[PDB]
RNA sequence: ACUGAACUCCUCACACCCAAUUGGACCAAUCUAUCACCCUAUAGAAGAACUAAUGUUAGUAUAAGUAACAUGAAAACAUUCU
C-alpha cells in the first residue's frame, strides 16, 4: 500500500474513462447539461451567421408541436412552428428554383425540382442544421430530433429570417447554406434516374435533332472478366458524348448520361457557382 | 478469485412491447476447480462452440477423455436449470453459444529428480464456462465461392485511386 | 469529362493489353518495353501499390 | 507515429469558406477557482480580457463558472458536436489569450493526420487521363492482327 | 577479394568514369579561374600598409570593451514583491 | 468506330486464370488480419 | 521505503499506447516495447526525409511515362521548360500529366518546340535571328 | 543533359544530433509548513524515479501436454488361474 494520493486520483479517473468507454452512456440532449442559456445561445445563433432577427420570433421559430404536447401532458402532472416552416419551405423552394433556373437554363423542369428535391430533402437539410447548432435549440419531444422535425425547425429559421430581414437575406442565405451542398456532386448523384438512353432521345427530340447511334469506339479486354469500352454517341455522324464501362451495355447507358449532361450544362467543366 | 459468470443469469431485463421480436434466452453455467487442465479442457470445449445441446450430449457421452463426462455433467446441469429456472420451453430447442475454460488455483508439488536437483510440479485445475442460448443453433458459416472472391477482387479494383496527386 | 464516378475510375485503371512482334529483335530491348509496359511505368497513374500494370504479349 | 494514429482527409464543415465564414466555435466554458494559484491567470483572464474576447466575436457564447475547482479547464465546443478540453492550469495571461485565440482559430475537426495538404472536389478539368487519351484510333477501329 | 576491399595490399580496383573526369575537369577550370583572379592585386604590399590600422583598433577596442564589461544584473525590489502574488485571491 | 455487336486448390486456379492473378491473394488471412483492416476509411472527393 | 513510487502505471502507459498496434508481445511487455517505440519513432522521424525524396522520384516516374506518351523524355522536357522561363515544378507537372493532358500536351509541345530551336540555334552557329519562344524575359 | 544529400536556397519556426567529463534550465511522486479542496500552489526536506547486475522474492509462460510414471488374468468381486 503506497501511501499519496495522487495515483490513486488519476487512476481513479482513468477508471471513470474505461467506464465511459465500455458503456457509454445514451446521448442526452444539450439543455440537459451544464453550461447552458438558451436565450443567450438564441442570440449567439443570430450573430453567428451574421444577420440579424427579431429574437422572440426565433424563439417561436425552435419550438415544434411535439413539444408543446408533451409539455401540456407534463402541465397535467406557446405558439407552434408551422406557420414559419410553411413560409421558409414556400420560400426556399421558390429560391432554389430561381437559383437553378437562372444558373442552369437548360435544365428541365423535371430535373430542376428534383434538384430542389435535394437540396431540400432531409439528408441535406439534416446535414445542415446539425452543423449550424440548430439540433440543439431546437425545443421537441424525442432525442436524438428525429429528421422531419427538424427539417422543420430548419425552414422554420428561414421563414424567421425572412420576416426579419426581407427576401433578398434569406435568398443569400439559401445561398450560402443550401445551394452550397451541390458543390462536388454528380448531377445523376442528386437527380437520380433510370434508363437514361429513353429520357436523352426524348431530349434529341425536344432539340429536333435526329436519333443518336450508339457506336463503339474504343475497346480493351473484350474476352477477359475486366473489360473495359468506350461507347460513343453520334448524331448524323457527329458525336455528343463517349463513356467507359465494364460492358458494352453500361458504357451505352453511361455515354447516354454523359451526352444528358452535355445538353443540360450540368458538365464537369461548367462555370462554378458565383458568390 | 473473481466469478463474474455466475452472476450473468441475474440480468433482468424490463418487459417487451408488442414491436419487438422475442428475445432468445442466455443460460450461463459454470464449473468450478475441476480437476484437469485447461488446455485439454480447450478441445472439448472447442469441439460443441456451435452445436445444439443434444448432439454435444451424444458427441461427449462417447468421448474417450475424461473431461467429456465432466462437461456432459455441466450441460445436464444448464438444461435442467434451463427448464427450470430460466423459462425455456424446450429443452432440445438449446445450442452452446459458448464453451470456454479458463485455469482455476492451481497447486504446487515438489517432483523429484535424478540427483539433489527437482521441480516444482503443479496439480492444474481448470474451470469450465457455458453460454446456452435458447433456438436453433446458427448455420456454419458457407465457404465463400468463386463469385465472392471475384466480386471481392473486382470491387478492391473498383476502390482504388490515383495516390499522391489530387 | 463529365462521367460518374465508377466509370471514370474505371477507365483511368483498366488494363491495356499490347502487342509486341519480336522478329530479328534483341530479346533485352524488348524486355525493356515490356517490363515497363507491365509494372505500369506507361501511366501517369503508376503507383506501385496501385496495382495498375498491363498484359504484354510478344509474339 | 502516422500509423498508430488515424487519418482524415482536409476538409471543412458546411463548405465554410464558400458563401459566407461562419465561427465553428459555439461555447467556451471556463471553470476558475476564487482562491487557488492554479487558476490566477484565469482569474486575471476573466477580471482583463475574457470580456474583450467576448466582444471581438459574439458568436461564441462563454460560461465562465467559478467553482472551487483544483485544476482549471477550459472546455470549447464546436458547431459539429466535438468539445476539446484544455487545461489552463498555471498560465499567464498572455498564454491563456493566445490559448484561447487559438481555440476560436480552429474548427471542430480531430487533431489527428491530415494526408492530402489540399482537397479539390473538382481535380480534373480537362478530364482525367485514362490509357485511350494520347492514343489515336485507328479505321474502323480495327486492332493489331485484325484483318476485317 | 583477399580482405576487407578497400584498404591493405591486395585492394580491389575503382576505375574513373567519365562522370568522375567531367567532375575533375570543372573542378580545375574553377581553379584555374581563380588563379586568374589572384593574379592581379589593387595595391602593392607597401601600398596597403595601415590603411585599416584604425578600424582594425576601433573593432579590439569594442571585444577588449565587451570583455570588461561583464558584471552580475541589477536586483530589482518590485521582482521580489512580485513574488507575493502567487497567492493573490478574489473577493 | 465499330457497331455494337448484338474445391480450395481449383477454385484457385480458376480464379488465378480469369483474372491473371497468381494464387497467394485468393487464400485467406486469419483473425489478425482481418480485425486490424480499417472498416470505416475516410472517404475523399 | 519512505517515498518509493506511486504514479508508475502512468509511465508504462506513457510508452506502451504507441505500442497497441505492433506484434508478439511487443504491444504488452513494457522491455520490448520500450525498444520497439522508440525504434518506431526514429524510424518516423527518418522518414521525412525519405518521403519527401519518394514523392520526387514518383514524381520523375509520373512526368516521365506521360512525356514518353508525346515521344519526348523527361530531361528534354525538363530542360526545355526550364529554357522557356516556365518554372513549374515536378509536383504540377505530374498533377497535370494526370488531371490536365492537354495542358501537358502543350508544354510538351513548348518543351519540344523549344528543344528544335536549340537545335536549329546551335545548327547555324554564328550570328542568325533568335527563336520565338528562345527569347528571354530580363528582369531589373 | 538529367538524376542525386540532413550542403545551399525557399515559406514559417529556431536553445533543440557526439564518448568519458563538465556547465545550465526544468521536474514525477512522497512527507512537512502554509494555501488549496475532483488534486493544487510557494517553499522546505528525502529510503526522491530501473528496458539490463548468470540481481533478490513472488506470479505465470516457453521447452510441452513433451520426457517420465503406473494396475498379471477371468469372475459371484465368495473365488480360481498364470
Ligand atoms: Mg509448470
Ligand atoms: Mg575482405
Ligand atoms: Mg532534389
Ligand atoms: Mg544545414
Ligand atoms: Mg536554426
Ligand atoms: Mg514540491
Ligand atoms: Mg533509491
Ligand atoms: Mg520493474
Ligand atoms: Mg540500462
Ligand atoms: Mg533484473
Ligand atoms: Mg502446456
Ligand atoms: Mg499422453
Ligand atoms: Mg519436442
Ligand atoms: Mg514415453
Amino acid at each position: 500500500v503506497k501511501k499519496g494520493f495522487r495515483a490513486a486520483f488519476r487512476f481513479q479517473k482513468e477508471l471513470e474513462r474505461q467506464r465511459l468507454l465500455r458503456c457509454p452512456p445514451p446521448p442526452v440532449r444539450r439543455s440537459e447539461k451544464p453550461n447552458w442559456d438558451y436565450h443567450a445561445e438564441i442570440q449567439a445563433f443570430g450573430h453567428r451567421l451574421q444577420e440579424n432577427f427579431s429574437l422572440d420570433l426565433l424563439k417561436t421559430a425552435f419550438v415544434n408541436s411535439c413539444y408543446i404536447k408533451s409539455e401540456e401532458a407534463k402541465r397535467q402532472q406557446l405558439k407552434s412552428n408551422q406557420e414559419l416552416s410553411e413560409q421558409g419551405t414556400s420560400f426556399s423552394q421558390t429560391c432554389l428554383t430561381q437559383f437553378l433556373e437562372d444558373e442552369y437554363p437548360d435544365m428541365p423542369t423535371e430535373g430542376i425540382k428534383n434538384l430542389v428535391d435535394f437540396l431540400t430533402g432531409e439528408e441535406v437539410v439534416c446535414h445542415v442544421a446539425r452543423n449550424l447548432a440548430v439540433e440543439q435549440l431546437t425545443l421537441s419531444e424525442e432525442f436524438p430530433v428525429p429528421p422531419a422535425v427538424l427539417q422543420q425547425t430548419f425552414f422554420a429559421v428561414i421563414g424567421a429570417l425572412l420576416q426579419s430581414s426581407g427576401p433578398e437575406r434569406t435568398a443569400l442565405f439559401i445561398r450560402d447554406f443550401l445551394i452550397t451542398q451541390m458543390t462536388g456532386k454528380e448531377l445523376f448523384e442528386m437527380w437520380k434516374i433510370i434508363n437514361p438512353m429513353g429520357l436523352l432521345v426524348e431530349e434529341l427530340k425536344k432539340r429536333n435533332v435526329s436519333a443518336p447511334e450508339s457506336r463503339l469506339t474504343r475497346q480493351s479486354g473484350g474476352t477477359t472478366a475486366l473489360p473495359l469500352y468506350f461507347v460513343g454517341l453520334y448524331c448524323d455522324k457527329k458525336l455528343i458524348a463517349e463513356g467507359p464501362g465494364e460492358t458494352v451495355l453500361v458504357a451505352e447507358e453511361e455515354a447516354a448520361r454523359v451526352a444528358l449532361r452535355k445538353l443540360y450544362g450540368f458538365t464537369e467543366n461548367r462555370r462554378p457557382w458565383n458568390y | 478469485i473473481s466469478r463474474k459468470w455466475e452472476k450473468k443469469n441475474k440480468i433482468v431485463y424490463p418487459p417487451q412491447l408488442p414491436g419487438e421480436p422475442r428475445r432468445p434466452a442466455e443460460i450461463y453455467h459454470c464449473r468450478r476447480q475441476i480437476k484437469y487442465s485447461k488446455d485439454k479442457m480447450w478441445y472439448l470445449a472447442k469441439l460443441i462452440r456451435g452445436m445444439s445441446i443434444d448432439q454435444a450430449l451424444a458427441q461427449l457421452e462417447f468421448n474417450d477423455k475424461k473431461g467429456a463426462k465432466i462437461i456432459k455433467e455441466v450441460l445436464l446441469e444448464a438444461q435442467d436449470m434451463a427448464v427450470r429456472d430460466h423459462n425455456v420451453e424446450f429443452r432440445s430447442n438449446l445450442y452452446i453459444a459458448e464453451s470456454t475454460s479458463g485455469r482455476g488455483q492451481c497447486l504446487k508439488r515438489i517432483r523429484y529428480h535424478g540427483r539433489g536437483r527437482f521441480g516444482i510440479m503443479e496439480k492444474v485445475y481448470c474451470h469450465y464456462f457455458v453460454k446456452l442460448v435458447e433456438g436453433p443453433p446458427p448455420p456454419p458459416e458457407p465457404p465463400k465461392t468463386a463469385v465472392a472472391h471475384a466480386k471481392e477482387y473486382i470491387q478492391q479494383l473498383r476502390s482504388r485511386t490515383i495516390v499522391h496527386t489530387l | 469529362s463529365s462521367f460518374s464516378r465508377a466509370p471514370q475510375q474505371w477507365a483511368t485503371f483498366a488494363r491495356i493489353w499490347y502487342l509486341l512482334d519480336g522478329k530479328m529483335q534483341p530479346p533485352g530491348k524488348l524486355a525493356a518495353m515490356a517490363s515497363i509496359r507491365l509494372q505500369g511505368l506507361h501511366k501517369p497513374v503508376y503507383h506501385a501499390l496501385s496495382d495498375c500494370g498491363d498484359h504484354v504479349v510478344i509474339m | 507515429t502516422a500509423r498508430g494514429t488515424p487519418s482524415r482527409f482536409l476538409a471543412s464543415v458546411l463548405h465554410n469558406g464558400l458563401g459566407r465564414y461562419v465561427q465553428q466555435l459555439q461555447r467556451l466554458s471556463f471553470s476558475v477557482s476564487r482562491d487557488g494559484a492554479s487558476s490566477r491567470g484565469a482569474r486575471e483572464f476573466v477580471e482583463r480580457e475574457v470580456i474583450d474576447f467576448a466582444r471581438r466575436n459574439p458568436g461564441v457564447v462563454i460560461y465562465v463558472n467559478s467553482r472551487p475547482c483544483c485544476v482549471p479547464r477550459v472546455v470549447a465546443e464546436y458547431l459539429n458536436g466535438a468539445v476539446r478540453e484544455e487545461s489552463i492550469h498555471c498560465k499567464s495571461v498572455e498564454e491563456i489569450s493566445t490559448l484561447v485565440q487559438k481555440l476560436a482559430d480552429q474548427s471542430g475537426l480531430d487533431v489527428i493526420r491530415i494526408r492530402k495538404p489540399f482537397h479539390t472536389d473538382n481535380p480534373s478539368i480537362q478530364g482525367q487521363w485514362h490509357p485511350f487519351t494520347n492514343k489515336p484510333t485507328t479505321f474502323r477501329g480495327l486492332r493489331p492482327r485484325e484483318v476485317q | 577479394i583477399p580482405g576487407r576491399q578497400w584498404i591493405g595490399k591486395h585492394r580491389r580496383p575503382r576505375f574513373v568514369s567519365l562522370r568522375a573526369k567531367q567532375n575533375m575537369i570543372r573542378r580545375l577550370e574553377i581553379e584555374a579561374e581563380n588563379h586568374y583572379w589572384l593574379s592581379m592585386p589593387y595595391m602593392t604590399r607597401e601600398q596597403e600598409r595601415g590603411h585599416a590600422a584604425v578600424r582594425r583598433r576601433e573593432a579590439f577596442e569594442a571585444i577588449k570593451a565587451a570583455a570588461t564589461s561583464k558584471f552580475p544584473p541589477h536586483r530589482f525590489i518590485a521582482d521580489q514583491l512580485d513574488h507575493l502574488n502567487v497567492t493573490k485571491k478574489w473577493s | 468506330t465499330k457497331p455494337i455487336p448484338r474445391e480450395e486448390g481449383p477454385m484457385i486456379e480458376q480464379l488465378s486464370k480469369m483474372f491473371f492473378t497468381t494464387k497467394h491473394r485468393w487464400y485467406p488471412h486469419g483473425r489478425y488480419h482481418r480485425c486490424r483492416k480499417n472498416l470505416n476509411p475516410p472517404k475523399d472527393r | 521505503l519512505r517515498n518509493r513510487v506511486t504514479d508508475r502505471y502512468f509511465r508504462i502507459q506513457e510508452v506502451l499506447k504507441h505500442a497497441r498496434h505492433f506484434r508478439g508481445r511487443k504491444n504488452r511487455c513494457y522491455r520490448l516495447a520500450v525498444r520497439t517505440v522508440i525504434r518506431a519513432f526514429v524510424k518516423c522521424t527518418k522518414a521525412r526525409y525519405l518521403k519527401k525524396k519518394n514523392m520526387r522520384t514518383l514524381w520523375i516516374n509520373r512526368i516521365t511515362a506521360a512525356s514518353q506518351e508525346h515521344g519526348l523524355k523527361y530531361p528534354a522536357l525538363i530542360g526545355n521548360l526550364v529554357k522557356c522561363q516556365v518554372e513549374l515544378n515536378r509536383k504540377v507537372l505530374a498533377d497535370l500529366a494526370i488531371y490536365e493532358p492537354k495542358t501537358f500536351k502543350s508544354l510538351a509541345a513548348l518543351a519540344s518546340r523549344r528543344r528544335h530551336e536549340g537545335f536549329a540555334a546551335a545548327l547555324g552557329d554564328g550570328k542568325e535571328p533568335e527563336g520565338i519562344f528562345s527569347r528571354v524575359v530580363q528582369y531589373h
